[PDB]
């Protein structure tokens, strides 16, 4: 039999091409490998994580190397407002001379790509000023990548493999990760800001060659050890400060100004220094909570066992959950993806409205790409969070050990949960779609005053509480007599209120009826996607149509045409259907973010306010209007620098449409077609001399759903990425 | 006014919008005769347009910078400033009709469950019974509440089939 | 002398049955000591179109 | 005639009459009360 | 009843031939032979496509996979009321007999058969997947 | 090879055996049902996974179950 | 098949009837090159009367692309 | 010291785009087809 795959004898004995496809697709499902034990499972995962870490630091090293080698960082730092950053050089032998000239720009030697990832603003903010600064960072991270790779090898060796119990020491790992991984890293990052980043923003060079002889503050550690910590907040950078120079600069290293630096339109460095110092203290303290070898602290099992409501409303409460979580990796992975997935959305939300990197706001293409980038990654991570929660129920859930606790009771009323998610999705869809169609008919008939425009009073009321005085609510921070206004009037409100009431920045943009409709469409996306994913998890173990679904696993094709038909009945298929709704939801979010910002960046916000209340405005004034430059990247008269995005735009449409083939036409048609191809090859003279070793067969039922979904997603992403960058960059960049 | 809005009766953009719509209608009018069929139809449209803009201003709606009416949904703000007719009152108008339709259908469904062949009473409607239940549904909120308090609104958990768990 | 009477109504208690927690009419009860003697008929068919099924003595209880 | 009235009681026939009636009522209301946006 | 012995020289039906017949698999892995007795010459439908005339008396056909042989068996049995039997033939010359395994078609109960893959429980009494985890291979709760 | 299991709710209707298009199943004597016969799966190496047997089983839930497993020339239904 | 034929005649009858009662065919005959054919008129409800466009011949209606005016002239 | 030569793309782009893929595909094709002892 064939060697590959070495981890499954069932696959290795398969004489068809399914062996190749399935061997690739089951490589990282360690639980399903032949001869796998629990202890070996954890040691493989531990080694794999070292490999992922090494790739991350190598990928970062490659970015640093290419910007220094081929970028214009040293030129960009001089005039960041009027210089486009360079990502890397182009060496494409297929280019014609017009293409070579078209992509030559920014004073570069030859053709180059313009960066959109914002690494220039990030690196410039943290104190990088020269190409040698980037070179040393690149070599340092390449070395760090090597060390992690060695550690992955080291801990696979006979005397360094951790035992099973080592991976299940919950109290000790939480203490270290909270205090050391989070707390000390944030404390160290405060050191960089105080010692390097802040001085560099004031025109003073600080490097490894002289940082031991430079005083971060005129009073060196006397305020710190004497408790007079307020001395570090005196004489902050003035409003006239020019970033990177000593004119208008101050001396404070810890402040709470609370606003935006007037020139760079980004958060103050002294606030970001005090921010990281504050959480570092909290995280270091929080890391002394759990039990270890020293006889103090909590044991997490005791905490869970205690929290059972005395009235029996939650049944057994949280009894038995410690083993349920501590013994299942899919439960832990589901909690990790759910938490990280939400934080990825939070990063996108806060970075566009509180830009932390100098000159990030003015780079419109970078801001658009960064928000879209992280929202699509958050969407995928959330779908994975529910997928592994569904896998937990099939593989790791033990009904006997969870008898009567909160987790078991979720399955008890799963119909109630699913029924109410169904109602909310239907309600939002009916009325959200209905109001849009109503407004479209009114616009078509020429009566824009007959449409249903609902003011977002609840959201506009929140903005009033934060100090936005446009709506006249005179509430909390919007009223100058409230205690909330007075107490903070000496710490951060003067800066915060100044920024929130500036209508040229993205801090709490003004909202109207157009924002009301879009937000309710977003809610429909979140609820429907949750409905599909939640049903896939709660019904994973069985249903009326298939009472014993657990005996078949997480992913199987179907149960056949009997009992009416069971296509797409596994929990794997519920995730597969939910990915479509996730793309649809994130698409609505990113269209809304992009269009509302293009109108702001052009100064004509009235277009969004008027055209966003009906769906023809989106199609006409956003998709059709902003495609004009994209599709002219190359035309019968020539081409320009946008021809790559024009080409990628159609490239996306093709991959997307190809995915329809794997999703619409199913296996039986193709297997019978391949059988005539097998006949044709064997009877053809001069070709039947050559022969195959793996019998050709059609893709499997499950494989084609993944392959179709992969093409659908890739075409989805590449189409909008090309349009997002091209429309934003050509308009302003 | 509320949320920075202004009454449509006092809105400059709102007034300008009416002129634009009437101007469009007038432009088409001058290509016909005085009392021809097309001219009469266009004049009727202009009368409705003028009436519509007077009614919305008379109703005391709020117009934004777009000069288009906006509706207030918070019950407190609606009752505070006399906007109850935009969303708040229509909210209880719809629920009465929606409960009427749902309650009537539920009564009919229970009525035929007692018959020998309930399935044949669903494809082929028992019109005499349906009309009887249609009229009695006007008091559904009273009947609906009394069922809830007597405990006959919901089935017992033990009489409902559920999947293995 | 074993099982419920013919024609009586019973409630099904097999969790994997389509008619779990539902009432059916007893058609006959085998007296030969077979595993599942009780035969029950239902007015609503299952996903396969069947309206009858065999149950053990302890899987069926009298209506209420 | 009993069978014919039974045919008129079938679901498709009832729905056609019912929605024809329901639609007509709504159309007629908007004919005499054009452009309703607020209860007033 | 005794296991029949295949006669390779048995005459075959009158068939022109088609492109739906045996492939290179028959020469390397295996093929299947079906034989039966015909009361009179008659036209039947080949599972590979087309129509063939069965000679009166013994008939023999060769097919590429087992399902094709048992598809023809269903036709001959149900419509023409014959009683066919087919074998598995290997390239080395070995011949394996099956259907009927014991001479009686499986639909009819016969003494001497030993139950196989019979679980003395219901589907709802299987253990949970967690209890058959790390058993060396992907194993369903039904297997144990 | 696929896995085929017969459970003790079988009533010996023989419909699964008739439905099977590869002669995988057969009926054997039994004492656990009125028909005094039970389905058997002695030749699962020829099973292709069509699940025609499950379509034909009257009992609820099924008394014959097919769990698709390792693939091969026979189970993949190849004639080449 | 008789039912299908009967339905086509109702459909054909409607096309000829709407040409007689709700069309500008007579005006079109005089000025075929400047007047747009139209044989459907909508009622003035919920503001849909805007669909009655200016087609020529002192007539308001939906412009048709079925070519019935050209067929009638030829016959 | 770090700056690579100006001719580096001319060698590495063909090397990583045409040469290493050819050897990688040949290595993988032989590996998957290889039969167990
Ligand atoms: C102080 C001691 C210490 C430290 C520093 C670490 C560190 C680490 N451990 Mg842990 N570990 C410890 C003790 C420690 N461990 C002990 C005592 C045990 C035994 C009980 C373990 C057992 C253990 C296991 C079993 C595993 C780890 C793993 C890891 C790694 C997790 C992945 C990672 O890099 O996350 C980095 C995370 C952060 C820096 C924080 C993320 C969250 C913040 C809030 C995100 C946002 C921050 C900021 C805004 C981002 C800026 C971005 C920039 C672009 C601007 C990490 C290197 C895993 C690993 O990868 O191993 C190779 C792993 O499998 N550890
Ligand atoms: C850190 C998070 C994490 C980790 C450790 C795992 C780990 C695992 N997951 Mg999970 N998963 C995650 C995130 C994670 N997942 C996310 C984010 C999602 C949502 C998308 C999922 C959704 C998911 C599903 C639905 C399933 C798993 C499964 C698995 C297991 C097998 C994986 C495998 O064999 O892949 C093999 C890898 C492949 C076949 C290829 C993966 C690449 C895909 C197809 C995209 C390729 C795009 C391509 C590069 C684009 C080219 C563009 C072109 C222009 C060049 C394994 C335990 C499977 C399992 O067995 O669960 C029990 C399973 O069913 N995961
Ligand atoms: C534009 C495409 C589209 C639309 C409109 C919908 C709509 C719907 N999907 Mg679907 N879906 C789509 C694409 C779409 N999906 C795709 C591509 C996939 C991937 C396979 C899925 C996968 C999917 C899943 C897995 C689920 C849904 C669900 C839903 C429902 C969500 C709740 C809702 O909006 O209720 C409001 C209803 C609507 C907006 C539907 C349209 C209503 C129209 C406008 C009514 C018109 C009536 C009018 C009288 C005219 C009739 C004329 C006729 C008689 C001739 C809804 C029925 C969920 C569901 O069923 O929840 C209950 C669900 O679980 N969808
Ligand atoms: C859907 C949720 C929701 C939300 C976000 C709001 C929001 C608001 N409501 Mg409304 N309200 C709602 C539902 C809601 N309401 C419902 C269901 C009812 C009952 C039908 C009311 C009845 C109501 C009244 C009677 C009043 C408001 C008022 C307000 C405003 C300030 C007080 C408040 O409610 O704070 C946040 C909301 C909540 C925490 C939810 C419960 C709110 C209760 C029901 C009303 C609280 C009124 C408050 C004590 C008034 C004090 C005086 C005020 C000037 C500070 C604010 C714009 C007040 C107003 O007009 O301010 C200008 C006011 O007088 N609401
Ligand atoms: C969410 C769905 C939705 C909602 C809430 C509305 C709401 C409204 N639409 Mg709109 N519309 C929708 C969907 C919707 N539409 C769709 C999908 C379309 C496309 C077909 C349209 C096309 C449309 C048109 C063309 C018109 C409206 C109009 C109206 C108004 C009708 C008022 C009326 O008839 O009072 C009548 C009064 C009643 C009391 C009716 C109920 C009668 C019962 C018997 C009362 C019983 C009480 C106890 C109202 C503001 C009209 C308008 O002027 O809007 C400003 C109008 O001309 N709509
Ligand atoms: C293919 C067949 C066909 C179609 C699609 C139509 C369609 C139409 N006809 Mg026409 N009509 C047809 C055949 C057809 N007709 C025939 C054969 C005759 C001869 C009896 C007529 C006689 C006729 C008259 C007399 C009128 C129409 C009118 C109408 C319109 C409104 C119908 C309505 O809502 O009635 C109401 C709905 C119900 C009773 C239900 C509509 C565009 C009306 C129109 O265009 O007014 C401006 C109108 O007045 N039709
Ligand atoms: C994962 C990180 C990464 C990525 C995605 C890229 C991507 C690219 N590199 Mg770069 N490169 C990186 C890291 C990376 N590089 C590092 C760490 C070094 C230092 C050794 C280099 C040195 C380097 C050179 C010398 C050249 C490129 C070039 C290229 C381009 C063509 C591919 C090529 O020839 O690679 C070649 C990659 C290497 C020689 C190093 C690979 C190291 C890993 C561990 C294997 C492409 C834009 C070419 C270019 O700019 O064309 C215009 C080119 O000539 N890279
Ligand atoms: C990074 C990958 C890559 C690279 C470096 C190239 C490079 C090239 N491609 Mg492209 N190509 C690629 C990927 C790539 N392609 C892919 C993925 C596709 C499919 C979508 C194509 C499809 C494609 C087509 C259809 C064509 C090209 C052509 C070309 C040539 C254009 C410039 C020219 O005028 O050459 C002129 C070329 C020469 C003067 C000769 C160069 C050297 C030859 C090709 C090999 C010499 C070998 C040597 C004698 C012995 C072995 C040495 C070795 C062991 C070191 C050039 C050789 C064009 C061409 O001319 O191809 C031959 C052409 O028609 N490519
Ligand atoms: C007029 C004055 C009306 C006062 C009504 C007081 C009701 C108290 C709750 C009983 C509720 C009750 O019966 O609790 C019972 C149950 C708690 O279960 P336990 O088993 O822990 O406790 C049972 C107790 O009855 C006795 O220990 O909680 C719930 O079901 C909902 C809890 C809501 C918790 C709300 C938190 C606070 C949110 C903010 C609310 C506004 C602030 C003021 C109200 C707290
Ligand atoms: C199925 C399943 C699963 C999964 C799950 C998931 C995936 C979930 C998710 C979830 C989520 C994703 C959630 C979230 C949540 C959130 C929240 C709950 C939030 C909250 C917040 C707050 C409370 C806030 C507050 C505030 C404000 C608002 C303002 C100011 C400040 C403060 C803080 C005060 C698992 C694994 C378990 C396993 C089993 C099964
Ligand atoms: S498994 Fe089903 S079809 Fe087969 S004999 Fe038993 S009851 Fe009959
Ligand atoms: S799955 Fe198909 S081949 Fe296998 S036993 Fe059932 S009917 Fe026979």
């Amino acid at each position: 039999t064939k060697l590959f795959p070495k981890f499954s004898q069932g696959l290795a004995q398969d004489p068809t091409t399914r062996r190749i496809w399935y061997g690739l697709a089951m490589a990282h499902d360690f639980e399903s490998h032949d001869g796998m034990t629990e202890e070996n499972l954890y040691q493989k995962i531990f080694a794999s994580h070292f490999g992922q870490l090494s790739i991350i630091f190598l990928w970062t090293s490659g970015n640093l190397f290419h910007v220094a080698w081929q970028g214009n960082f040293e030129q960009w730092v001089t005039d960041p407002v009027h210089i486009r950053p360079i990502a890397h050089a182009i060496w494409d032998p297929h280019f014609g001379q017009p293409a070579v000239e078209a992509f030559t720009r920014g004073g570069a030697s030859g053709p180059v790509n313009i960066s959109t990832s914002g690494v220039y603003q990030w690196w410039y903010t943290i104190g990088m000023r020269t190409n040698q600064d980037l070179y040393v960072g690149s070599v340092f991270l390449a070395l760090v990548s090597a060390i992690f790779l060695f550690a992955g090898w080291l801990h696979l060796q006979p005397n360094f493999q951790p035992s099973l119990s080592w991976f299940k020491d919950a109290e000790s790992r939480l203490n270290h990760h909270l205090s050391g991984l989070f707390g000390v890293s944030s404390l160290a990052w405060t050191g960089h800001l105080v010692h390097v980043a802040i001085p560099e923003s004031r025109g003073q060079h600080v490097g490894w060659d002289n940082f031991l002889s430079v005083l971060p503050h005129p009073q060196g550690l006397t305020p710190f050890f004497t408790g007079n910590w307020a001395a570090y907040a005196q004489s902050p950078d003035t409003a006239s400060h020019v970033f990177g120079t000593a004119q208008g600069s101050g001396q404070a290293i810890l402040t709470f100004l609370g606003g935006f630096h007037p020139q760079t339109q980004s958060l103050w460095l002294t606030d970001m220094a005090h921010h990281h110092l504050a959480i570092a203290v909290i995280f270091i303290v929080a890391g002394h909570m759990y039990r270890t070898n020293f006889g103090i602290g909590h044991r997490m099992q005791a905490i869970l066992e205690a929290h059972t409501p005395p009235s029996g409303s939650l049944g057994a409460g949280h009894k038995g959950l410690f083993d349920t979580v501590n013994n299942s990796l899919h439960f832990q992975l589901g909690l990790a993806l759910a938490s990280v997935g939400t934080i990825t959305s939070l990063v996108a939300q806060h970075m566009y409205s509180l830009p932390p990197y100098a000159f990030q706001a003015i780079d419109f293409t970078t801001q658009a790409a960064l928000y879209t980038h992280h929202q699509y990654i958050a969407g995928f991570i959330m779908c994975g969070a529910f997928a592994h929660g569904a896998i937990f129920f099939i593989r790791d859930y033990d009904p006997e050990q969870n008898k009567g606790n909160v987790l078991a009771r979720m399955l008890d009323h799963k119909e109630a949960l699913i029924s109410h998610l169904s109602w909310v999705s239907l309600f939002l869809g009916f009325h959200t779609l209905g109001l849009y169609v109503h407004n479209d008919v009114m616009q078509a008939f020429g009566t824009p005053e007959k449409q249903i425009l609902i003011e977002p009073v609840f959201a506009q009321w929140i903005q009033a509480a934060h100090g936005k005085a446009l709506y006249g609510f005179d509430f909390l921070l919007s009223s100058k007599t409230s205690a909330a206004f007075a107490n903070g009037q000496s710490l951060w409100l003067p800066g915060w209120l100044d920024a929130i009431n500036n209508n040229q920045n993205s801090l709490f943009l003004t909202i109207g009826p157009g924002d009301f409709l879009v937000h309710h469409a977003i809610a429909l996306g979140l609820h429907t996607t949750t409905l599909i994913l939640v049903k896939g998890a709660l019904d994973a173990r069985g249903s009326k149509l298939m009472p014993d679904k657990k005996d078949f696993g997480y992913s199987f094709p179907c149960d056949g045409p009997g009992r009416g038909g069971t296509c797409d009945i596994s929990a794997y298929d519920a995730f597969y259907l939910a990915v479509f709704w996730m793309l649809n939801t994130i698409g609505w979010v990113t269209f809304y973010w992009h269009w509302k910002h293009l109108t702001l960046w052009q100064g004509n916000v009235a277009q969004f306010d008027e055209s966003s209340t009906y769906l023809m405005g989106w199609l006409r004034d956003y998709l059709w209007l902003n495609s004009s430059q994209l599709i002219n990247g190359y035309n019968p008269f020539g081409m320009n620098s946008l021809s790559v995005w024009a080409w990628t735009f159609l490239f996306g449409h093709l991959i997307y449409a190809t995915g329809f083939m794997f999703l619409i036409s199913w296996r039986g048609y193709w297997q019978e077609l391949i059988e005539t191809l097998v006949w044709a090859h064997e009877k053809t003279p001069l070709a039947n001399l050559v022969y195959w070793k793996d019998k050709p067969v059609a893709l499997s039922i499950v494989q084609a759903r993944l392959v179709g979904l992969a093409h659908f997603s890739v075409g989805y992403i590449f189409t909008y990425a090309a349009f997002l960058i091209a429309s934003t960059s050509g308009r302003f960049g | 006014d509320i949320a920075g809005l202004t009454p449509c009766s006092e809105s400059k953009a709102y007034a300008k919008l009416e002129k634009k719509e009437l101007k469009t209608l007038e432009k088409r009018l001058k290509q016909y005769e005085a009392d021809s069929a097309p001219a009469v139809a266009l004049k009727a449209t202009m009368e409705r347009t003028k009436a519509r803009f007077a009614n919305y201003a008379k109703a005391g709606l709020l117009c934004g910078n777009d000069g288009l009416p906006h509706l207030i949904a918070d019950p407190g703000l609606a009752l505070k400033y006399g906007h109850a007719g935009e969303v708040f009152i229509p909210t209880f108008g719809f629920l009465y009709v929606a409960g009427y339709i749902g309650y009537v259908g539920r009564q009919y469904l229970i009525a035929v469950k007692g018959e020998a062949k309930p399935t044949d009473k669903e494809i082929i409607i028992d019109v005499p019974l349906a009309t009887k239940l249609a009229w009695q549904g006007a008091g559904w909120p009273l009947a609906a509440v009394q069922e809830l308090q007597r405990g006959t609104l919901l089935e017992k958990e033990e009489n409902i089939t559920v999947s293995p768990r | 002398e074993v099982g419920p009477k013919r024609g009586s109504l019973v409630k099904i208690l097999r969790p994997e049955s389509y008619w779990f927690n539902q009432v059916g009419k007893v058609v006959s009860v085998d007296q030969s000591g077979v595993r599942y003697p009780v035969v029950v008929r239902f007015e609503n068919q299952n996903y396969a179109g069947v309206t009858t099924n065999n149950y053990a003595l302890d899987e069926v209880v009298a209506a209420k | 005639m009993k069978d014919f009235t039974t045919y008129l009681s079938t679901a498709p026939v009832i729905a056609t009459i019912w929605f024809t009636f329901t639609a007509g009522l709504l159309i007629e209301i908007n004919r005499y009360f054009p452009d309703p946006l607020v209860f007033s | 009843w005794t296991v029949p012995t295949l006669n390779p020289d048995t005459p075959s039906p009158i068939f022109g031939g088609s492109t739906g017949g045996l492939l290179r698999k028959a020469q390397t892995e295996e093929f299947y032979v079906i034989t039966w007795e015909a009361k009179k010459e008659q036209i039947f439908e080949m599972p590979t496509g087309g129509a063939a005339i069965m000679r009166q008396g013994p008939n023999l056909l060769k097919f590429g996979k087992k399902e094709q042989c048992l598809a023809l068996t269903t036709q001959l049995r149900n419509k023409f009321k014959l009683t066919p039997c087919f074998y598995r033939v290997f390239p080395d010359g070995k011949v394996q007999y099956l259907h009927p395994a014991d001479g009686v078609y499986p639909e009819k109960v016969n003494a001497g058969r030993v139950g196989a893959n019979q679980n003395m429980r219901r589907i709802g009494q299987n253990v949970n997947p967690i209890k058959v985890k790390f058993s060396g291979r992907m194993m369903s709760p039904a297997e144990i | 090879a696929h896995i085929v299991k017969i459970y003790d709710t079988c009533i010996g209707c023989t419909q699964c055996v008739r439905a099977c298009p590869l002669d995988v199943l057969e009926m054997v004597p039994w004492d656990g049902c009125k028909a005094s016969q039970m389905a058997s799966a002695p030749r699962t190496e020829d099973c292709v996974g069509c699940k025609r047997c499950e379509t034909a089983c009257p009992t609820d839930f099924l008394s014959v179950r097919v769990y698709l497993g390792s693939e091969s020339t026979r189970s993949m239904g190849l004639s080449y | 098949h008789f039912g299908q034929l009967g339905i086509i005649f109702i459909w054909l009858s409607g096309m000829y009837f709407h040409g007689a009662r709700f069309s500008n065919y007579e005006a079109w005959l005089s000025d075929p090159t400047h007047i747009k054919p139209s044989a459907q008129v909508v009622w003035p409800i919920v503001g849909q009367e805007i669909l009655n466009g200016d087609v020529g011949g002192g007539f308001q209606g939906i412009q048709i692309t079925s070519g019935f005016f050209q067929l009638w002239r030829a016959s | 010291p770090f700056v690579p030569p100006s001719w580096a793309p001319s060698v590495f782009v063909p090397l990583t785009g045409l040469v290493l893929p050819a050897i990688a595909m040949a290595t993988l094709f032989v590996y998957i087809e290889k039969e167990a002892p």
